[PDB]
């Protein structure tokens, strides 16, 4: 009964509290038939929600078996909006400029809708079939705390009048969403050590950029736990012709384990204190409800998709270094 | 002799003594003394060396049963009787009389763990049993094989390892109808009564799941048409009364194998559609789909002269929706 | 019979060092040739970029990993993070087709090695720089920079050729080389009409304004029927009794079949000439190292550096 939507999702006026953890799901995915973000958030509720056959269409589904509320993001950088852009800016919408500044237009609309899902969420899934941590992401997430920051106030000053609580409004997130990275194998006990390596690369790229600090920071660290899952290498339409060459001749968590691992720490408001450098411990579990997330996610959504906000890209400096560098 | 059991009290003499257990008395209690006491790195080598003294008739089953201390140090130990039971196989200490009831105690408080001391100590009970039939262990063992773990938390596999013991010992007592009228007496009644609530959905789904843990292994007798009314009895509160949208994966899979014995003779399969047709309510469980489709499996295999029409046209846009990524719904489709 | 000796190779040659070094060690191994091949490939961590170069200049597709030029990953992808192709390597394969394997740009382990151990204030921004270095490098130079790619439409890469263009130093007409993206490990979807289309679109208009010949002489080598349905470009993918013995669809062309109509294509690539000389297999050399002096102390990637 649940609609995968966000925009009339935020819009009502059941369910009510169900002590939801929001999960948002974003990154870069390849042409095919299922989208990754759509894959994993079919197979963490062990449900098909997605059933399979220029702008970030952010959406949104809970699941009342589970009480988890899968935000997921079609940032441009995926590779299914970023078809219906090179279609519409192929035959009608552009120069060399004004074709750089609508990527860039593109690029900024996305990394408002990620500010979004740091701003109001618990844990979030990155996607990246490649298995090689993009190393990308880091001048984005080196891109999110100037507006994380910047664009504070004109959060809090947004969301006063809600029943998020106290801290919610003081550092403007329910809590320090931890970052899931989630790639894809292409080619390959073993992947127990690739996952490792992986969590052990990123957390070295984190502290060295200053992605990860000892505070509440953008991110997490999550040392205890793993944040790096490695999917098995089925998705296009190949089973049933895989399925024909068998008629005719008559440890390891799977997208739940991994997930749930650290779901429990939010559902059972055990919270995100995976913190290190014997710091003051600020871990604020605020376990959020239905009726009241959707209280403060409206009024989000208005401010950011925002009077000042708007003017606050400028503000960032670091993905439109080809425009100041041209 | 008597020093390999002292320097089996660092690891270099353990492992100098425990050879010895390959060729006395006072080496049986030894381990179980030891294996309790020491770390968990130290436990199941001692629970394995004096499996390999003596016969061990009575002198290492007899402190077992006093292991209630801690659970491991009753596991391992249960582990001892389980192995000198099976390496004896002259019929002298092995699933042996009254004094086996002490395993049977173990039986009866396995359960309060979370079924780790059921992975050894059921898998080697029928087993162990090759010339004396018992049918009491099977009643003994559902009361808590199939009601502590309709609601032990996952208690998801324990249904699925107690299954095989109804499957290696139900052989035996040609009359086991008797747990099948106890499970469906209550059956009815939770089904029926009284509104949705946890307690009863959960109740219900232990039962139904008992259905066919049980039904698995009873194929000897009779069945003297009782499994028709076995099938209208599971399907009338199940069609109308729930209703409810609960977890009827269960509840689909039960007509399964009660409809399982009957091929072509006779049946009220006219009142089957309804049971199965009205299921396809999308969406949901991508397991709830494969239990659903396999009742259109069993229904297809009843259909094999008599039936025609309005069934498989509500085969033109109904079921084809469940051909979607899911390999097991797939196939089942 | 000896006024022709021939030379050949076995191994790679690595010109740039792993701290980003000219090496002298190519010389030997030139000749005084006017037409000379080269191509480059540039891609991301575990994009395939040796293995294609490998299969294109000497090795097969049916020959052991160990015996390619260009080491591959074999127990280092299970390992920590990839990136064994340090610096820029070399070969020229018995036709004088030189060939260009450098490291994955951007990538994480590289990154990491710096971390572990340079003039810059953040190694990030260094990782970034290198990546530059190497594609201002593979465009001055090279003929054809093979893009590879492990998964189809990295928004990263397509922004970050169109930025590695900028820092191409002109003027020694903007000399641009060629681009062939391909897209290793590709599925059967890949080699489907529609995901051809699709990608030929999204290919375009992300390179709409680049100046680079990335279309017009790739793609249709190995189809159907099909006539010519989208704009065409540039544009190579690279897959990854007797009724019981029936191999299941791959539903693309044979690896084999693919690898040959790309070495051939490779082959016979437009050669054109270089910045203002023939440039000779010995005077390549030359002007690839000035070319390095030139990108690795330019003003374009000092003033780059500080918009990081
Ligand atoms: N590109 C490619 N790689 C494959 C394929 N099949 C298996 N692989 C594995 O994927 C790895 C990537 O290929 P390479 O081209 O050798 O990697 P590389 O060129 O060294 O690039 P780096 O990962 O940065 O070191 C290889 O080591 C192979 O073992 C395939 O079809 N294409
Ligand atoms: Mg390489």
């Amino acid at each position: 009964m649940a609609g995968p939507v966000s925009l009339r999702d935020l819009l009502m006026g059941p369910w009510r509290e169900d002590e939801i953890c929001v999960v948002g799901i974003f990154g870069k995915t390849a042409l095919r038939l299922n989208s990754e973000k759509f894959s994993l958030v079919n197979t963490v509720c062990d449900r098909q929600v997605f059933p399979l056959f220029d702008y970030s269409l952010l959406q949104a589904y809970y699941s009342q078996e589970s009480k988890v509320l899968y935000l997921l993001l079609t940032s441009i950088c995926d590779n299914s909006q970023l078809l219906r852009a090179c279609r519409a800016l192929q035959s009608g919408e552009l120069p060399h400029a004004e074709a750089h500044e609508f990527w860039k237009h593109q690029e900024k609309l996305q990394c408002l809708s990620l500010l979004y899902l740091f701003s109001v969420c618990h844990i979030l899934l990155l996607v990246h079939p490649t298995c090689s941590f993009d190393i990308t992401y880091d001048r984005v997430f080196r891109a999110l705390d100037g507006l994380r920051q910047k664009v504070l106030p004109l959060l809090k000053t947004a969301i006063k009048d809600c029943p998020v609580g106290k801290d919610w409004k003081l550092n403007c997130r329910p809590c320090p969403p931890r970052l899931l990275f989630l790639f894809q194998l292409n080619g390959a006990s073993p992947k127990r050590r690739l996952q490792h390596a992986l969590e052990d690369q990123i957390y070295r790229i984190f502290r060295k950029s200053r992605v990860l600090t000892n505070q509440s920071i953008n991110c997490l660290f999550t040392v205890p736990a793993n944040q790096a899952f490695v999917y098995i290498v089925e998705d296009p339409v190949g089973m049933l012709l895989d399925q024909l060459r068998s008629h005719c001749t008559v440890v390891d968590f799977t997208l739940r384990e991994f997930l749930w691992q650290h779901v429990e720490l939010v559902l059972s408001k055990k919270g995100f204190d995976d913190s290190v450098g014997r710091n003051p411990q600020p871990s604020h579990f605020e376990l959020p409800t239905y009726q009241k997330w959707i209280s403060a996610a409206s009024k989000l959504y208005e401010v950011a998709i925002s009077k000042i906000l708007s003017s606050i890209k400028v503000l960032e400096g670091f993905l439109d270094i080809d425009t100041k560098f041209s | 002799s008597a020093d390999p059991d002292n320097l089996k009290y660092s690891n270099s003499a353990v492992v100098s003594r425990q050879r010895h257990d390959d060729t006395h008395a006072d080496i049986q209690n030894d381990e179980k003394g030891g294996y309790s006491v020491n770390g968990g790195s130290g436990e199941n080598t001692y629970g394995r060396k004096s499996l390999g003294q003596e016969l061990r008739v009575n002198n290492v089953t007899s402190p077992e049963f006093t292991s209630v201390q801690h659970g491991s140090r009753a596991l391992a130990t249960k582990d001892m009787r389980k192995s000198q039971e099976r390496s004896m196989s002259y019929s002298d200490e092995s699933r042996l009389s009254n004094l086996l009831r002490r395993i049977t105690r173990e039986d009866d408080r396995d359960r309060r763990l979370a079924t780790v001391k059921q992975l050894k100590e059921f898998i080697q009970q029928p087993e162990n049993k090759l010339v004396l039939v018992k049918q009491l262990d099977n009643i003994l063992a559902a009361v808590h094989d199939v009601l502590n773990e309709s609601s032990k938390l996952l208690q998801e596999l324990r249904q699925e390892g107690a299954c095989c013991l109804g499957l290696l010992c139900a052989s035996l007592s040609y009359e086991a109808e008797k747990i099948f009228k106890w499970i469906f007496s209550k059956f009815s009644s939770s089904a029926k009564d009284e509104v949705k609530l946890l307690y009863l959905c959960a109740t219900y789904k232990a039962l139904e799941t008992v259905g066919e843990k049980k039904a698995f292994s009873s194929v000897m007798q009779l069945v003297m048409t009782s499994l028709q009314s076995i099938l209208e009895n599971v399907d009338t509160p199940e069609l109308l009364c729930k209703c409810v949208k609960c977890i009827l994966l269960v509840a689909r899979c039960y007509p399964h194998i009660f409809s399982t014995n009957f091929r072509d003779t006779v049946d009220i399969l006219v009142g089957w559609h309804i049971d199965h047709t009205q299921k396809p309510s999308l969406t949901q469980q991508v397991s709830g789909w494969l239990q659903s489709l396999e009742p259109f499996w069993v229904a297809d295999l009843a259909f094999s002269t008599t039936l025609l029409g309005q069934f498989l046209e509500d085969m033109e846009a109904y079921a084809e929706d469940l051909s979607h990524v899911a390999s097991g719904e797939s196939v089942d489709e | 019979a000896k006024l022709l000796p021939p030379e050949r190779m076995k191994h790679s040659i690595k010109l740039v060092d792993d701290q980003m070094n000219w090496c002298d060690s190519a010389i030997e191994y030139l000749l005084d040739q006017t037409d000379v091949l080269v191509v480059g490939v540039l891609g991301l961590q575990g994009t395939g970029k040796s293995m294609v170069m490998s299969l294109l200049s000497a090795n097969t597709p049916e020959e052991d990993q160990r015996t390619y030029v260009f080491r591959a990953q074999s127990a280092e992808m299970k390992e920590r993070g990839g990136n064994q192709t340090s610096g820029i390597d070399f070969f020229i394969t018995q036709e004088r087709i030189v060939f260009l394997d450098t490291q994955p740009i951007l990538s994480p382990s590289i990154l990491d090695h710096l971390i572990n151990n340079p003039e810059y204030n953040l190694p990030h921004t260094y990782v970034e720089m290198q990546s530059l270095q190497i594609a201002a490098f593979l465009f001055t130079v090279c003929h054809v920079v093979i893009v590879v790619q492990d998964w189809f439409t990295d928004l990263s890469l397509y922004r970050f050729l169109q930025t590695a263009e900028m820092v191409k130093p002109s003027t020694p007409t903007e000399y641009y080389p060629h681009l062939v993206f391909l897209q290793n490990k590709a599925r059967r979807e890949d080699f489907c009409p529609r995901k051809l289309r699709q990608m030929h679109l999204m290919i375009d208009q992300l390179m709409a304004h680049s100046h680079l010949r990335y279309k017009g002489t790739l793609s249709m080598l190995q189809c159907n029927v099909f006539p010519g349905l989208p704009p065409d470009f540039l544009d190579s993918e690279v897959n990854l009794p007797l009724f019981s013995l029936l191999p299941g669809y791959r539903g693309h062309p044979s690896f084999q079949s693919l690898v040959s109509k790309l070495r051939s294509q490779v082959m016979s690539m437009a050669r054109p000439q270089l910045s203002h000389t023939i440039l000779t297999e010995k005077n390549w050399f030359h002007y690839a190292a000035r070319i390095w002096d030139g990108v690795r102390k330019s003003s374009a990637l000092a003033e780059y550096s500080r918009l990081l």
